[PDB]
This record gives C-alpha cells, sequence and structure tokens, in this order.
C-alpha cells in the first residue's frame, strides 16, 4: 500500500506537466474557438481588469496569454484529479449548452449539474443524499454566473466545503472565489465547445494514463 | 305619456343598445384577458441590480 501509493499518487506530482495539457490547445486554437470576446465595457467586473487585454470600441478583449497559462494550470488540475479518481462535477446554467455539458460529462465518466441549483446540493449535502454520499473533489463551471447575470451560489457553496473549482470567467464575472480562474468567452458556443473538448480530453487521458500506470506497476 | 305603441322605435333602439353594451362589455372583457403580468415575469428575468456581486 505505501509504495503503491508512492508510485501511484506522488509520482506525477514531481512533473511540470505529467499530462501534457500544454499540447491540447494553443493561443491561435483559442483565439480561433474566439475565447478572447468579452462583454461590453459596461457590463465589466471590477476583479476581471487584470485579464482584459484592452477594450475595443467598447467591447473587453481577454487576454489570451493569460487565458493560456491560467487554462494551463486548470487542465493540469483537472488531469491530476481524474488521475487521482475524484469526482468532477460540471455546472453550467446555460441552457444553450446544458445538453452539451451533460453529454461531455456522461462521456467522459464525470458528473454534471446543469439545472436548477436546488439549496444545500453541497452545504446540505448529507441530509438530502445521505450521511455516507462523497461530494464532488473537482466542481469545473463553464459558466460561473446564473441566468440572472449572478455568480452561481454553487460557488460560493464549493468555497464553503473546500472543492476546489476550476471557472471559465467572462469579463462580467467574480474571479474572486474560483480557485482556477480561466478568463475566456462563455457565450460563443465555438468557446464552449473548446472548454468541453478541452477538460474531456484532459479527463480521459488522466484517467487512462492512471490505468496504465496501475497496469505497469501491477505487472511487476 | 309613456305609450310605448308610439315610441316603439326608441324604444328598440334602447334595448338594441343596451344589448350591445353587454356585448361589448362581453368583448372588452375577452380582450383584456403588454399584459403587466407577462411584463414582470420579463422584469424578473433581467432584474434590476442596484447592488455589486
Ligand atoms: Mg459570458
Amino acid at each position: 500500500s505505501t509504495d503503491f501509493n508512492d508510485k501511484i499518487l506522488n509520482e506525477p506530482l514531481k512533473h511540470s506537466d505529467f499530462f501534457n495539457v500544454k499540447e491540447l490547445f494553443s493561443v491561435r486554437s483559442l483565439f480561433d474557438a474566439r475565447v478572447h470576446l468579452g462583454h461590453k465595457a459596461g457590463c465589466r467586473h471590477r476583479f476581471m481588469e487584470p485579464y482584459i487585454f484592452g477594450s475595443r470600441l467598447d467591447h473587453d478583449i481577454i487576454d489570451l496569454e493569460q487565458t493560456a497559462t491560467h487554462l494551463q494550470l486548470a487542465l493540469n488540475f483537472t488531469a491530476h484529479m481524474a488521475y487521482r479518481k475524484g469526482i468532477i462535477l460540471f455546472i453550467s446554467r446555460n441552457r444553450q449548452f446544458s445538453y452539451l455539458i451533460e453529454n461531455m460529462a456522461r462521456d467522459c465518466g464525470e458528473y454534471a449539474h446543469t439545472r436548477y441549483f436546488r439549496g444545500g446540493m453541497l452545504t446540505n449535502a448529507r441530509l438530502l443524499f445521505g450521511p455516507t454520499v462523497r461530494l464532488p473533489d473537482l466542481i469545473i463551471f463553464l459558466h460561473t454566473l446564473n441566468n440572472i447575470f449572478e455568480p452561481h451560489v454553487a460557488v460560493r457553496d464549493a468555497a464553503k466545503m473546500n472543492i476546489p473549482t476550476v471557472g471559465i470567467v467572462d469579463t462580467n464575472c467574480n474571479p474572486c472565489l474560483i480557485t482556477y480562474p480561466v478568463p475566456g468567452n462563455d457565450d460563443s458556443p465555438l468557446a464552449v465547445h473548446l472548454y468541453c473538448r478541452l477538460f474531456q480530453t484532459a479527463i480521459t487521458r488522466a484517467k487512462e494514463k492512471r490505468q496504465q500506470v496501475e497496469a505497469l506497476y501491477r505487472l511487476q | 305619456e309613456f305609450r310605448d305603441d308610439a315610441c316603439r322605435k326608441e324604444i328598440q333602439g334602447f334595448l338594441d343598445c343596451a344589448a350591445r353594451a353587454q356585448e361589448a362589455r362581453k368583448m372588452r372583457s375577452i380582450q383584456e384577458t403588454l399584459l403587466p403580468n407577462k411584463l414582470n415575469k420579463l422584469l424578473q428575468r433581467f432584474p434590476n441590480k442596484p447592488y455589486l456581486s
């Protein structure tokens, strides 16, 4: 058990990019997906200024260099969690992409909550689901805002319950409590599809690498 | 002297006009039934945010 854990769990933590997530994307791919388009300058959020490249005719432009760095970190974290077999829950209240996100979750073997987030799903989880339920080990927000342009209550609840949160934060979002913010465009279908594909690929790579490493260790 | 026999035309006009008034009440009610309820639903969908978030 000791050696197994030491060589399985802690081995990947010794490498900058163990799962090679940087190859999954490039600044050009994000640009082509339009990850760099934000809302009007009037909708801008005070905490999203550091990630905004500028304002092109009252339209904010998200610094895709910072997006690339943040996306690297978020994808690496997600890959490591999937490798460690944690529960990854995808949250998004964008009804335009509810179906897509649910399908991505089902395909990648993780969970999704794209519906009306009932109060207490995380803070009252033991009562709602059962005393032995296992809460998600990572929450990935494809849209950190609810359908009234307020932060998803899941963000606050995840911070409360100490569940790390990856999250795509647009120029009108509040990245303060999101553990791994990925400044980007969460409203374009192209951008949302790119995010879904990236997270799906990273999680699948992590799971398959976990299986491969386990087989390598157990066969010897 | 309130003899309807020779006031028939005016009396028929009055009766028809009253019937038309009731019909107009009915049609106006059904027509009334943007509505404040729908407009309040729309405003709820896009509420005023006088605070920060
Ligand atoms: Mg947005």
